């Protein structure tokens, strides 16, 4: 897994890979690891899949009834601290590392999140397997108050260099762009690997399996 | 605070319990239901009380409360108190299911229901559940079964019955019509249309006053079929064309 | 491995209208079986199926624990389940039990009742939703009907077709794994009808 | 250690248990009684660590008696293996899980025989012939030779003997005699006991 | 009209007409403490004020107050029983610092008065346990919205208002401050601070002295939440008497 | 009245008459006085002698409730006496958690708001008892706090507690307390307690004193008894 | 990790670097170890991040509610107290090293210091973390009694720099506090700005 | 802790009192209505302020459970509170399990069941409120009823509030199941005008729909809009 | 009339509880003991109540350690109850620090114990009067208990019916006590109880129990046997 954020000057982008892998070999090639948890407020998530999920979607739970009771838009900070102190909480079992993002009227902010309750608030990061390369690429090409479109083609050229250089990450690059007015969810941003077409043609005709038994059963309709 | 106190899980010098005496009291007041057993099937009726205009329909039926794939159960009295008991029912039911796997028999839920209903007697100082209701099912030990219940946990089992308002005339009624072991669902939906308009208050039966619905066996998968408006008023139509032959014989 | 005790395998397809969704008969001890009958695969609705491999316990106690829940919700409801919602219901499930899991991979199969889109998913060990639009699997040889899939899966296949598909790839597969096979068994799933067919396969 | 047999048919199930009580090197006794009876029709044969299994034994023949009493009828062979699954497979994660191997056996006269088996994890299966123990690993080789589901009781009886006196040549523990009895909708029948001398 | 059945006076629990006497009778022991006091909310700046009355001179003045400190941002002013204020000041600032801890920002004077209501509503819903005798008056900076004030009740009711007043002349003070309101003002805070003033001092008759009142405000430019000293408030006095 | 049974309860008028009814008990109870000065704060009692049975300092009305404060009380003196315990474990658990000496001020609240949680609830009665802290702190300096039943706490310069409260009032008020010390204090002090008590109603009375300040290095403790003979000889001498 | 404090005449001074390290790999290069606990009151953090983080929360919630229900300004020694009972009754679970140091009238600058087991210690100058080790012997021989703001900060900087060279957990930008009845004066020490110290260069 | 024996129990006739009472209650409370066109549902009620010093924007009577639910009352303001809070506990509560937006129906069932809750539970009196909650879900629109003892209603079109039954019959006269929203919004503000007792401006109101967009409240400016007709 | 009095939580218009004043009651109709200490010695003496000729008479004396002794009046329920409380308190003590509690802290800890009932619903005073005695470090002591949990110091004191006589005889002879012998003490003792008694009755072995504690003298109750050389020289009834 491979996902980055960035704070461009008036807003957030944040990228992931979409490769889920169950141990060595490639289970989802089309995985979302962005998450909603606010309309201002979105997170990537690594690690432990499930809890990753989960937690994510627990704090939008909370957010919701914060933000709705009280008639403001939801802040980063309240997310990070609800994060932190629930990670705490279970000491680290629940293996979910986050990158969290999110404008609001102080300003985009950007944190990191490990599994045993550490945060850092910070311009860019990475986490997951592809983490160093993503640093590499960022630690080479960030300049502090970015273009939208250079902060892009970073995020993507990060993202793609965790791709085609570790194993558990590939298949896609995603990415969401936050700002003060808008949010833009780029689910196919780029398709850097494809399948190659197949060259002979494998489809079985009828008959060709065998059957012992076949039970047919009729669904009404109406 | 013993003073504020209104002391319900108590006796009464005659021996009464007078909290579900007037539980009982309040069913009485509640709109009428009844059920009808058969060779074939079982159906429950019910005089739909809302009966406003702008009410909308936008449930399966207003009162029948499907419990199972195998019972369900019309209601009469406090309407909150019945919808708690039918959500007790079903996770009832439904741990029987998970427990045996295998669909429950109603004297079994009917009895843990009603057990529910006596706790609220004996002990805890709340008050009675104000809720009478049928129950229809259809079980492999016993087949179809009509049960009735009363707030004061005691249920009986009965071929044919009416709760709620003017079940007495109901009843009444009910004795001298139903013919044991010679009954059919088309016979049984007659007799409930002619116990309905004789207790109804109404002229005439509107089919929106009235809800119905059957059980029965088909193809080794019960259903529970809420009857439509135009099978109704097909009811009531040769309801009101049997009592003109009727009338005009005489 | 204690998912490789009881073994087993599942599988899922989808086709253009149609799904289907296959499974091993096994029910065997590590090497030891038992009987040919077993059923992983569970009919959560008149067109949702699911499917269950890893330990046969957990599988029955999941399948009893759904159904318990789903019944709840259709009658509370009065409407039949759509197949998003149990996948949610699933992973709620199985993440109640985070610590100390009920050891199973269950895989979701099914048509939405009023549209009648083909659905199909699969969750991990802890429930970690993974939707696709070809195909998913849980069990011992999936490693095997990954590639096996990968290969013989087309877009948009009628169901004639995607019947040939599923039943050659699980019979290519449990032929080439140990702990699964003794016959396999195919429902396919379509807007009209439900069809169910075992294979002629490899009793070794 | 201890084996476990079971035959279903067209209408009966046989089963069959050996009757030994082993702590360590010693064999402590002879005629132990390994089933145990839920109801008339229906028989629960439990195998394992010692203790476990006869708690676990008690407690279901507690809970379907009770049912029968509550109820008016007894539990089908089906809701019987079910429940006892049920309550198994709660404990496994609890503290104090019960590692025992069964094998249920009943008649319904609406289903007919049945055949259940539950290994310590508790996962239920329906089989035409099942069995526990290391032995087992003898005998159903036997029995998948044999068996036919038209097998008349004489005939299950017999290939019940074959299995038995291939464990007592082949197999290294002495399980001299075994008991036996039929379930069918008369009800439980005792009969004679297997022995070799 | 104001009938009675069973114990619907004794305990809160609906009369014939669904009245709640009970919190009628708790709103009754505001005024029983026998002070009064005004909030009144500017373009830039809030103020609250209050009579400060010693009935002894051996009391200290400086303990004796009924102007609170919720949060450094946010300040209060309770009217009532003396006992149930202090309790409600102390959930209140046990509120703001939980608010605090979890999510992470000042608690807003909005939020923490709607928790304050519910508070006062599980009391007036349970029959064990008596409405608290007190209404708070809130005033705070909220970023987005500018100076804000907030009145709970024990019932539950916790509006926003542009100005208030509490105690045993809130309807006369009331009364005098929708005229002013009405008429259009700038609201700056020299006149925030003699509106309220002389709110007080004409319901009152009192014609105040120094230490016979007590003030605080809270200003866009210094949003902390300041008590005004004898000095400053001696200063905006002798301004109110010569205009 | 039946507004008058229950300290949940509320008078049409707003009063709630429990705690009414709980301050006159202690309005029934024997004075007690204390008047801070610039040195420290002293205490005293007018601790009724019910029998010359008996012994001195039976019913002692002055507790510790920890070395750098002190108290002095009045009404039941068995709520008085578990106050003292509530105050003792609120002034331990400060030490232990916060390090250093509890502020008197802080100490007031908490054991108010312990108070105050009573009259509430149906379940629990009001406190029969009125009581004074006091204090002295080199930083926070002198400083004396009453207690109502109520849970109301308000500083004092001079408080007093009993039937005659009122007299004790006046006869502090001409005292001027802010320019004095302890040493000149405690006789004035002994002046006043013997001017209120009353020779008819009630038949002897002992004396208990205390005092807290920079002379007992912020330590509370009872008079020696050589200073409570003097002042006890200079009040009954005044007295004439 | 290396955190520094010392105690002048009238105030203090804090230094952290702002290195944590998770293995041999930097996942943050510029944290901020300094934490305010309150306005006057600083806490520096060494061991597990999420642990420190942590308890300086429940510290800063406690001591909020402290003050301002007393209403007056909280004590260094209260602070410390707090982390005291927090870190020696989660002495098991947490393996956090803690230096406290602020400004408050009664006492003035004062520094404590809180090492794992959840000991209390007041000090004229204190260290902690990784690093520390490595500049025992510096801040011994170069401590003197008397030294001013500027003096103490020269100091600090020297030690954090040394103490970053050598250990590779500690390294970075040095951040730095003086805390006193003023208020608070932070700035940020990075390349040419932090002190060098020549090699051996044979 | 807390009394333990319940404060509403049946009277000789059979009638809760406590629960007549809470209604009772309502029937005081301030005027609401709700309307169910084909394209969506309107909320409406008064917000009459005792005074101009109160401010309108501070306090909401139509208070959003979730981004496609949407309810009013009329009644008691802290009990509607908290119920509202609740039950958008119970909505993310459902969110949680299944991650998908709960049905109004099964959101007024939970919510009604809570109200059953207090009126059987012991030491506390019902909730002395009635809420209308209204609905998007299906694509199809939904309004609903819950009374004070805890019993949920399905309507076209109603009212509560004072002259519910003046206003009701009103509705009856001019309600039409083709109408779309648009039309709705000025037979709900006609039918507050009818029981207003005054001159209603954008402040003196408080109005929300429900569409395929979801739930909103209608700012004054656009309020004021429909109000011109 | 029958408010302000079924319950113990409840103030009365006058200030005052009548539950706890009826608890008092209680008290002053039970048996009669006195207690009185000098400079080395505290002595508990009783008269034990039999309810017919036959009955033994009830054991109004306890042991609660070998320093400290009671001697109860009323609810003899309440009193062993507050016997095992007070016996749990010492046994602590003596596991704890290995050392004798002293009386002035168990009877806080009795006075605490008895103030919670009497502040909540639902739960009634310890209807029970004591006479504690002990001898500590410091020297003997007698404290009383009451229903009411305050709780005195003195050198001399009488709680049950007709107590007054026995208080006005200790009263009027306070003064030698200080300086007694035990016997001397005791004889004192008797003679108040003896007012306490009707103008038939007098005092026997039977119906007589004494309890002594000193410096080296344990805690020992002298029965009906060995009672008699106490009482061997008193005076006849005047």
């Amino acid at each position: 897994t491979t996902i980055a954020g960035v704070v461009y000057k008036d807003g957030i982008v944040l990228g992931a890979d979409t490769r889920a892998t169950e141990g060595m070999v490639v289970a989802d090639k089309n995985c979302s690891k962005i998450h909603f948890i606010s309309p201002n407020i979105y997170c990537c998530g690594a690690g432990t899949a499930a809890d990753t999920d989960m937690t994510t979607q627990l704090i939008s739970s909370n957010l919701e009834l914060h933000s709705l009771s009280t008639g403001r838009l939801p802040r980063v900070v309240t997310a990070n601290r609800m994060l932190k102190q629930m990670l705490f909480r279970y000491q680290g079992y629940i293996g979910a590392a986050l990158v969290l993002g999110g404008v609001d009227v102080t300003g985009p902010h950007l944190y990191s999140i490990y599994p045993h309750g550490s945060t850092d608030k910070l311009p860019y990061v990475t986490m997951g397997s592809g983490s160093l390369a993503a640093m590499a690429v960022f630690e080479d090409k960030f300049r502090p108050d970015m273009e939208e479109e250079e902060a892009k083609n970073l995020v993507s050229e990060a993202i793609a260099a965790g791709i085609f250089n570790d194993l558990g990450s590939g298949s896609n690059i995603d990415l969401c762009v936050i700002s003060k007015n808008k949010l833009d969810f780029l689910r196919p941003y780029t398709v850097p690997n494809k399948k190659g077409t197949r060259l002979g043609r494998y489809r079985c005709e009828k008959g060709t399996t065998a059957v012992l038994t076949e039970k047919i059963t009729p669904l009404e309709i109406e | 605070s013993r003073r504020y106190d209104s002391r319900t899980t108590i006796f009464s010098p005659e021996g009464r319990l007078y909290q579900v005496e007037y539980a009982m009291e309040a069913i009485g007041h509640a709109g009428t239901c009844l059920g009808i057993l058969a060779n074939d099937g079982v159906l429950l009726a019910a005089e739909r009380r809302n009966i406003h205009k702008l009410l909308d329909e936008v449930f399966f039926s207003e009162k029948i409360y499907k419990l199972n794939e195998d019972m369900a159960c019309s209601v009469a009295g406090i309407t909150s108190d019945a919808n708690v008991l039918t959500n007790e029912l079903r996770l009832i039911a439904q741990r029987y299911l998970l427990q045996y796997q295998e669909p429950i028999p109603c004297e079994q839920l009917v009895t843990a229901l009603c057990d529910i209903k006596q706790a609220y007697t004996q002990f805890g100082g709340k008050r009675p559940f104000g809720v009478s209701l049928l129950y229809i099912g259809w079980d492999k030990h016993y087949g179809f079964q009509l049960y009735q219940s009363d707030p004061s946990g005691n249920y009986g089992g009965w071929k044919a019955t009416c709760i709620g308002n003017n079940s007495a005339a109901a009843v009444s009624m009910l004795k001298q019509d139903y013919k044991e072991g010679e009954m059919t669902l088309k016979s049984a939906l007659a007799l409930a249309i002619k116990v309905l308009n004789k207790t109804m208050d109404v002229s005439k039966l509107s089919a929106e006053k009235v809800e119905i619905a059957t059980l029965t066996r088909e193809n080794g998968k019960t259903v529970i079929r809420v009857l439509k408006q135009k099978e109704v008023e097909q009811l009531i139509k040769k309801h009101e064309e049997e009592e003109a032959k009727a009338e005009r014989e005489k | 491995s204690i998912m490789s005790y009881n073994g087993g395998a599942v599988m899922a397809m989808k086709g253009k209208n149609c799904v289907a969704i296959a499974a091993d008969r096994r029910f065997g001890i590590q090497a030891q079986m038992v009987t040919t009958d077993f059923q992983k695969i569970f009919p959560m609705g008149d067109r949702l199926y699911i499917g269950l491999a890893g330990l046969a316990t957990d599988v029955q106690t999941v399948a009893q624990r759904l159904k318990f829940r789903l019944n709840l919700y259709e009658l509370k409801e009065g409407r039949q389940i759509k197949p998003y919602t149990l996948m949610s219901m699933v992973a709620n499930l199985l993440y109640e039990k985070r610590f100390g899991p009920y050891y199973t991979e269950p895989v979701i199969a099914g048509l939405d009742p009023k549209t009648f889109k083909p659905f199909i998913c699969s969750l991990d060990l802890i429930g970690c939703p993974m939707v696709t639009d070809d195909f998913v699997v849980s069990g011992t040889c999936a490693e095997q009907m990954y590639g096996m899939c990968e290969s013989l899966w087309e877009p948009n296949m009628d169901p004639d077709h995607l019947f040939e598909t599923i039943s050659q790839a699980m019979l290519n597969a449990v032929d080439r794994d140990a702990v699964s096979g003794m016959g396999v068994i195919v429902h396919i799933i379509e807007k009209d009808k439900i069809t169910t067919r075992t294979l002629k396969a490899r009793m070794d | 250690m201890e084996y476990l047999i079971g035959i279903q048919g067209p209408d009966y199930v046989l089963v069959a248990s050996d009757r030994v009580a082993a702590s360590n090197i010693v064999q402590m006794k002879d005629d132990h009684d390994k089933m145990f009876k839920m109801s008339e029709k229906i028989l629960l044969l439990c195998v394992g660590e010692a203790g476990d299994t006869v708690q676990f034994a008690e407690y279901i023949q507690k809970n379907v008696q009770l049912y029968k009493m509550r109820n008016g009828y007894e539990l089908s062979p089906t809701a019987a293996a079910n429940f006892t699954r049920r309550n198994l497979a709660d404990c496994l994660r609890s503290r104090t899980p019960y590692h025992v191997n069964l094998l249920l056996a009943g008649y319904d006269e609406h289903e007919g025989p049945a055949l259940y088996y539950m290994d310590y994890l508790a996962a239920l299966a329906k089989a035409p012939f099942a069995a526990h123990g290391y032995g087992a690993f003898l005998t159903l080789s036997i029995l998948d030779r044999y068996y036919t589901p038209t097998i008349s009781r004489e005939r299950a009886v017999e290939l019940l003997r074959k299995c038995l006196e291939e464990l007592q040549k082949r197999f290294i523990l002495n399980l001299p005699t075994f008991s036996v009895r039929i379930i069918d909708k008369n009800g439980i029948h005792d009969l004679d006991n297997i022995s070799f001398p | 009209r104001g009938s009675s059945a069973g114990f619907d006076r004794h305990i809160t629990i609906f009369s014939p007409e669904g009245r709640l006497y009970q919190v009628e009778y708790a709103f009754k022991a505001i005024n029983q403490g026998g002070l009064t006091s005004v909030a009144v909310r500017g373009k830039d700046c809030a103020v609250i004020v209050t009579q400060k009355k010693v009935p002894d001179k051996l009391l200290d003045s400086s303990t004796v107050t009924h102007l609170f400190k919720i949060t450094e941002n946010i300040g209060c002013v309770m009217t009532g029983m003396t006992a149930d204020s202090r309790s409600q000041v102390q959930r209140a600032r046990y509120e703001a610092a939980n608010w605090k801890y979890k999510y992470g920002y000042e608690i807003p004077v909005d939020m923490l008065c709607k928790r304050i209501a519910d508070i006062s509503q599980v009391y007036t819903q349970n029959a064990e346990m008596r409405p608290l005798g007190c209404c708070m008056i809130l005033i705070g900076i909220d970023e987005e919205q500018g100076p804000q004030v907030y009145k709970c009740d024990p019932a539950g009711y916790y509006c926003g208002f542009k100005a208030t007043a509490a105690g045993v002349k809130q309807t006369e003070s009331t009364s005098f401050l929708e005229k002013k309101v009405k008429k259009k003002f700038d609201w700056t805070f020299e006149q925030t601070v003699e509106t309220a003033i002389t709110c007080l001092s004409t319901v009152l008759s009192i014609d105040f002295k120094p230490s016979e009142i007590e003030v605080g405000v809270v200003t866009v430019e210094n949003p902390k939440f300041r008590i005004l000293t004898e000095a400053e408030i001696d200063a905006h006095l002798v301004a109110l008497a010569e205009r | 009245t039946g507004y008058d049974l229950s300290a949940s309860t509320f008078s049409p008028d707003g009063r709630v008459f429990q705690v009414e009814y709980a301050m006159k008990a202690v309005e029934n109870s024997s004075t007690a006085i204390g008047i801070r000065c610039k040195d420290g704060v002293v205490f005293g009692v007018e601790k009724l002698v019910l029998s010359k049975l008996y012994e001195e300092g039976s019913n002692k009305r002055l507790f510790n409730v920890d070395r750098h404060v002190g108290m002095a009380v009045a009404g039941l003196l068995a709520d008085a006496r578990s106050l003292a315990d509530i105050a003792r474990e609120e002034a331990s658990n400060f030490r232990s958690n916060f390090g250093y000496n509890i502020p008197l001020k802080h100490l007031a609240d908490r054991v108010a708001m312990y108070v105050h949680a009573y009259t509430l609830y149906s379940a629990v009665r009001p406190f029969g008892c009125s009581f004074m802290l006091g204090s002295y702190s080199v930083n926070d300096g002198a400083q004396l706090y009453m207690i109502d039943p109520s849970g109301v706490s308000y500083g004092y310069w001079g408080c007093a507690i009993g039937k005659a409260r009122q007299a004790a009032k006046t006869e502090i008020e001409k005292l001027q307390m802010k320019e004095m010390t302890c040493r000149d204090i405690v006789k004035e002090v002994a002046k006043i307690i013997y001017i209120v008590h009353d020779e008819v109603k009630d038949k002897a009375f002992e004396l208990e004193l205390s005092w807290v300040g920079e002379l007992t290095n912020g330590r509370h403790e009872i008079v020696p008894k050589d200073i409570r003979e003097e002042a006890e000889k200079y009040a009954k001498e005044s007295l004439k | 990790t290396t955190i520094m404090a010392v105690q002048f005449d009238g105030g203090v001074v804090l230094g952290a670097d702002s290195r944590t390290t998770t293995g041999s790999y930097i996942a943050n290069r510029v944290t901020d170890k300094l934490t305010p606990i309150h306005d006057r009151i600083f806490c520096c953090r060494s061991g597990s991040a999420a642990d420190t983080q942590a308890v300086a929360d429940a510290v800063t919630y406690q001591l909020g509610f402290h003050s301002i229900e007393l209403n007056e300004p909280p004590l260094v020694h209260t602070a410390a107290s707090l982390f005291k009972e927090m870190c020696y009754r989660y002495r098991e679970d947490l393996m956090a090293g803690i230096i406290i140091a602020g400004w408050d009238p009664q006492e003035g600058g004062q520094v404590y210091s809180v090492p794992m087991g959840g000991m209390m210690v007041r000090q004229s100058f204190a260290i902690g973390g990784s690093g520390s080790s490595y500049i025992y012997g510096y801040v011994d021989a170069t401590y003197r009694e008397g030294m001013t703001k500027e003096e103490c900060l020269q100091f600090t900087a020297n030690a954090l720099a040394l103490a970053m060279e050598r250990d590779g957990s500690s390294g970075g930008v040095i951040r730095l506090a003086a805390i006193a009845e003023s208020g608070v004066e932070r700035q940020v020490l990075l390349g040419d700005q932090i002190p060098k110290f020549a090699v051996a260069t044979l | 802790r807390g009394y333990s024996f319940s404060l509403t129990t049946f009277s000789p006739s059979g009638k809760l009192v406590q629960i007549e009472y809470a209604l009772a209650a309502v029937a005081g409370g301030a005027p609401s209505v709700g309307i169910k066109a084909a394209n969506g549902v309107v909320l409406a009620t008064e917000k009459k302020q005792k005074s101009i010093l109160y401010d309108e924007r501070s306090v909401h009577k139509v208070e959003p459970i979730t981004k496609h639910i949407g309810l009013v009352y009329s009644g008691m303001g802290p009990d509607y509170r908290v119920l509202v809070h609740r039950a958008r506990k119970l909505a993310q509560q459902y969110y949680l399990v299944y991650q998908e937006p709960i049905p109004t129906a099964q959101l007024v069932q939970r919510v009604a069941s809570v109200m059953q809750e207090y009126t059987q539970s012991g030491g506390v009196r019902p909730f002395g409120v009635s809420l209308l909650i209204c609905g998007w879900n299906e694509g199809r629109p939904y309004l609903f009823q819950s009374d004070p003892s805890g019993a949920y209603f399905a309507w076209k079109a109603t009212a509560m509030g004072k002259n519910y039954v003046n206003g009701k019959t009103f509705l009856e006269k001019r309600y039409n199941e083709d109408l779309e929203l648009e039309d709705a919004i000025h037979t709900a503000i006609l039918t507050l005008k009818e029981s207003f007792e005054g001159q209603m401006t954008e402040d003196n109101i408080e109005v929300g729909i429900c569409n395929e967009a979801g739930f909103r409240r209608l700012t004054p400016t656009e309020v004021k809009d429909y109000l011109a007709a | 009339r029958n408010q302000y009095d079924n319950d113990v939580t409840v103030w009365s218009p006058q200030g005052r509880i009548h539950q706890i004043e009826y608890a008092m009651e209680a008290v002053k109709q039970g048996s009669a003991t006195v207690g009185l200490k000098s400079k080395t010695h505290a002595v508990l003496v009783a008269l034990k109540r039999a309810q017919s000729e036959l009955a033994a008479h009830q054991k109004k004396i306890l042991h609660v350690d070998n320093h400290i002794g009671i001697s109860i009046a009323g609810l003899t329920a309440d009193a062993r109850l507050l016997c095992n409380f007070m016996r749990q308190e010492c046994l602590d003590s003596r596991f704890v620090f290995d050392r004798p509690l002293p009386v002035s802290r168990l009877v806080s800890l009795i006075g605490s114990k008895t103030q919670i009932p009497t502040q909540r619903y639902g739960r009634r005073p310890y209807g029970v009067g004591l006479l504690i005695a002990g001898y500590d470090d410091m020297g003997p002591h007698i404290f009383q208990t009451c229903p009411s949990a305050n709780y005195f110091d003195c050198r001399a004191m009488s709680i049950g019916a007709r107590s007054q006589s026995a208080r006005t005889y200790l009263e009027r002879h306070m003064s030698e006590f200080m300086e007694c012998n035990l016997n001397e003490l005791v004889k004192h003792g008797l003679r108040a109880l003896r007012e306490t008694l009707p103008a038939e009755q007098d005092l026997t072995t039977k119906n007589v129990s004494i309890g002594i504690v000193g410096k080296d003298l344990e805690f020992t109750i002298y029965d009906d046997d060995d009672v008699s050389p106490f009482l061997e020289g008193l005076e006849e009834r005047p």
